[PDB]
């Protein structure tokens, strides 16, 4: 009966909040002060949380799921009843964890040695990522691109084939058709009177939104190709694809390292307020106190006053071994801490606004039950953090926060320099993200057999992304598995939808703050009505369907690409005038070796 | 490490009458199945403990409460405020209260 499930969850909601607390408090003491008497302090305290949750999970199947009427207590029950693994045979369950540990340690400890000196050998993160991000030598970028895929990616090919079979068995025992349908279960919504969403409906909404970005991406692809021919003459065709090893990093995920070759007006400095911070003696604490004044300006609460003692805003005065990585912690019981090692720079002035945005999202849904204290889907949590960073990087906000000469002149040449640096990171990553999840979805359902994995991968690079390989690759390579998110078992569609939600939030908040100009000049400071539009979504958590959360801000029930294109229309107008003598589009027949 | 000595009751058959008190420790029975003094599904111990810890956000830290309740049965009198006496004058027509 349904009233027994309510009494089940309230014993759960008070044993979990304490056991999650000290399992996360011990993870704080390891992260900010590393010993090994802290790693053993967090492994036993971490396993008491994991052993407790599988005990309550096997108690949750005593209650049926379709004999429930209240939507909230049904949502908590389905998130706890989830079997996930453990549906496999107990010798297949230990084979899967052996593969996931072997693929993870090949990626982090794989070395590449030089053919002129076999005694010097580079790892990926120090040394191989620096070549792909800084070099202008064609022959050295071609060496680092091919040798990472032929010496490390060939080890992951027999391991990734066994990984697909075991993950499809686990997904079909949980009544999905494949493992790709299991990943799309985040966006599913069942029976809330007009707000429903199918797991197959996500596939059409991604492909419908993508064919409206292809006019903008084609003009960006044509402008970068014309600028790369001056940097690498006799290597690039003026009507063809771009070679895969000249894109700024190892995989071509972000084009953000191509800015020094593709800058529109290099005689205008892109605005940088780092010298005005060290001329006014701003400490470590000023960067957060101006960040807290931004959020109280819009109508959001202060920091919790436990935030100022418990947090560790710099690396300590001790030479203290403590993972230095910006992050926002939500230990529980209303205890919010930020861990970062901040330097006096406009870079960490902006990520301070980003990391505080995770805190203000966390402080808002802290009145829901324990199992609904996440973002409404996997994409909302990063998207609310980046609309705080866009509004703080504007020169309108910088001159009113005291950091820009009240006699500063923004010219139309510097807005093109700023918008093109945004499009190399935002627009340049959208066909990469769409192509990769489309390839992984077709591998799991079996539309691509294993004798055509690397054949269909490079046909989709030339057609969707416009990127050609420099050396042909047969079915002994596995080039997707040489990325971190593929070999470490992560979903990748959250980076596509976060980019679309980010400009839907920003365009909906700037109509409430009564903006008049272009969308990229907007700032939501001093408003109250925009914050009330934002706070009505922030407090929902997972208690409502995410389509119901979007109408509280945007006014629509689906993700939309038209606010993303309105941000880049000053660039799209300027790009169509720079490509009057160029060719827009590419040919899938040209190759850098096929002459 | 958590002060686990401060408990509260989280299951009862029926809400309390005003100023009523209940220190029993019988195993609660949520479902219809009888409990027979042992724990299990739908048979819960009725007391939980605040695990208080010094690094808790406000609203999670312990507050001490005192409830004063003045009652007036039908006696002849009892405790009350503490009157105050001013200064007594002399040799002047005055309005006095002794
Ligand atoms: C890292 O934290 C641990 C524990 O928080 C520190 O180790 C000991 O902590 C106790 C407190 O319970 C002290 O009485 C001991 O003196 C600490 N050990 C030592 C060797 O000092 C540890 O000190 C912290 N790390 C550093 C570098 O201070
Ligand atoms: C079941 O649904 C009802 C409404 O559909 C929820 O009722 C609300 O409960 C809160 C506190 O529990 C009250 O403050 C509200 O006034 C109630 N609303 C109404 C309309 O009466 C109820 O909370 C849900 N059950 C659970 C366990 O959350
Ligand atoms: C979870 O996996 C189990 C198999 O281990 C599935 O079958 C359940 O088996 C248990 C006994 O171990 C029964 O109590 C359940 O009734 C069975 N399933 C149900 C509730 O029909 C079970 O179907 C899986 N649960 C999910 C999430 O589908
Ligand atoms: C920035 O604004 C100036 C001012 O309008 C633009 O200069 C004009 O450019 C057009 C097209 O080349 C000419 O027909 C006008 O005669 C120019 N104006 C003047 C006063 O000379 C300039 O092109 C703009 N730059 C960008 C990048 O948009
Ligand atoms: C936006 O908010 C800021 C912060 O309160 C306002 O800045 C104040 O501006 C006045 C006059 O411009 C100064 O006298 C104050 O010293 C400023 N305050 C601070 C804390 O620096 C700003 O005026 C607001 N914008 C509008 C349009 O009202
Ligand atoms: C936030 O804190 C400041 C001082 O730190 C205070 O003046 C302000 O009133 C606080 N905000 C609210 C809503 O009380």
């Amino acid at each position: 009966i349904e009233e027994q499930a309510k009494t089940f969850l309230d014993k759960f909601n008070h044993e979990a909040e304490d056991l999650f607390y000290q399992s996360s408090l011990a993870s704080w003491n390891y992260n900010t002060n590393i010993t090994e008497e802290n790693v053993q302090n967090m492994n036993n305290a971490g396993d008491k949380w994991s052993a407790f949750l599988k005990e309550q999970s096997t108690l949750a199947q005593m209650y049926p799921l379709q004999e429930i009427q209240n939507l909230t207590v049904k949502l908590q029950l389905q998130a706890l009843q989830q079997n996930g693994s453990s549906v496999l045979s107990e010798d297949k369950s230990k084979r899967l964890n052996t593969i996931l540990n072997t693929m993870s340690t090949i990626y982090s400890t794989g070395k590449v040695c030089n053919p002129d000196n076999p005694q010097e050998c580079l790892l990926l993160e120090p040394g191989l990522n620096e070549i792909m991000a800084n070099s202008l030598d064609y022959n050295e970028r071609l060496w680092a691109w091919e040798s990472w895929r032929s010496e490390v990616g060939k080890q992951l090919r027999p391991l990734y084939e066994e990984y697909v079979v075991l993950k499809n068995e686990m997904a079909r025992a949980n009544h999905y058709e494949d493992y790709g349908d299991y990943w799309r279960g985040d966006y599913e919504v069942n029976g809330v009177d007009g707000y429903d969403y199918s797991r197959g409906q996500l596939i059409e909404d991604v492909e419908h939104t993508f064919e409206e970005i292809k006019p903008l991406y084609e003009h960006l692809h044509a402008y970068v190709r014309a600028k790369l021919m001056n940097a690498y003459p006799s290597y690039i065709s003026p009507i063809g694809c771009l070679p895969a090893h000249l894109l700024g990093d190892m995989w071509g995920r972000f084009w953000t390292n191509l800015y020094s070759l593709t800058v529109p007006f290099g005689q205008k400095p892109n605005i940088d307020v780092t010298d005005a911070m060290v001329d006014q003696a701003w400490d470590a604490q000023r960067i957060f106190k101006e960040a807290e004044k931004f959020f109280v300006s819009v109508g959001l609460p202060n920091m919790t006053q436990g935030f100022w003692e418990n947090s560790m805003l710099t690396d300590p005065g001790n030479v203290q071994k403590a993972v230095c990585h910006p992050t926002a912690w939500d230990l529980g019981k209303g205890d919010f801490r930020i861990l970062m090692c901040t330097k006096v720079t406009m870079d960490d002035f902006l990520t301070a606004h980003h990391e505080m945005g995770h805190i203000q999202y966390d402080m808002a849904y802290a009145a829901q039950p324990f199992l609904l204290r996440n973002g409404a889907n996997e994409g909302f949590h990063e998207a609310v953090g980046e609309i705080m960073s866009l509004s703080a990087a504007t020169p309108k906000h910088l001159k009113s926060i005291g950091l820009l000469s009240p006699d500063f002149q923004e010219d139309n040449e510097t807005e093109i320099n700023f918008l093109l640096k945004q499009a190399l990171t935002i627009v340049g990553t959208l066909p990469f993200t769409y192509m990769l999840e489309k390839w992984r979805w077709m591998v799991f359902k079996g539309e691509i057999p294993k004798d055509q994995w690397m054949k269909k991968w490079w046909e989709m690079k030339r057609e969707i992304v416009g990127v050609v390989e420099p050396v042909p690759h047969d079915e002994t390579y596995c080039d997707p598995a040489s990325l971190f998110h593929v070999s470490n078992d992560y979903s990748f569609i959250r980076y596509y939808t976060r980019t679309l939600y980010q400009f839907q939030f920003q365009e909906a908040l700037c109509q409430a703050a009564k903006h008049e100009g272009p969308l990229h000049k907007c700032d939501i400071s001093n408003s109250t009505e925009a914050g009330q539009k934002l706070f009505n979504m922030l407090r929902l958590g997972k208690s409502e369907p995410w389509t119901l959360a979007l109408e509280n801000v945007v006014g629509a029930k689906n993700m939309n690409v038209r606010p993303l294109l309105n941000y880049f229309e000053p660039l799209f107008t300027w790009l169509k005038d720079q490509n009057k003598n160029s060719f827009v589009g590419w040919s899938t027949d040209w190759s850098p070796y096929a002459d | 490490g958590g002060n686990y000595n401060y408990l509260y009751r989280l299951f009862r058959k029926s809400n309390l009458k005003p100023f009523e008190r209940d220190i029993s420790t019988e195993i609660y029975q949520a479902g219809s199945t009888p409990c027979n003094g042992v724990e299990g599904f739908n048979c819960y111990f009725p007391l939980q403990s605040y695990g208080f810890q010094p690094t808790n956000g406000v609203g999670y830290q312990p507050y001490r409460v005192v409830v004063l309740s003045f009652e007036l049965l039908h006696a002849p009198a009892t405790v009350c405020g503490p009157k105050k006496s001013t200064n007594l004058v002399k040799n002047k027509c005055v309005n006095f209260n002794f």
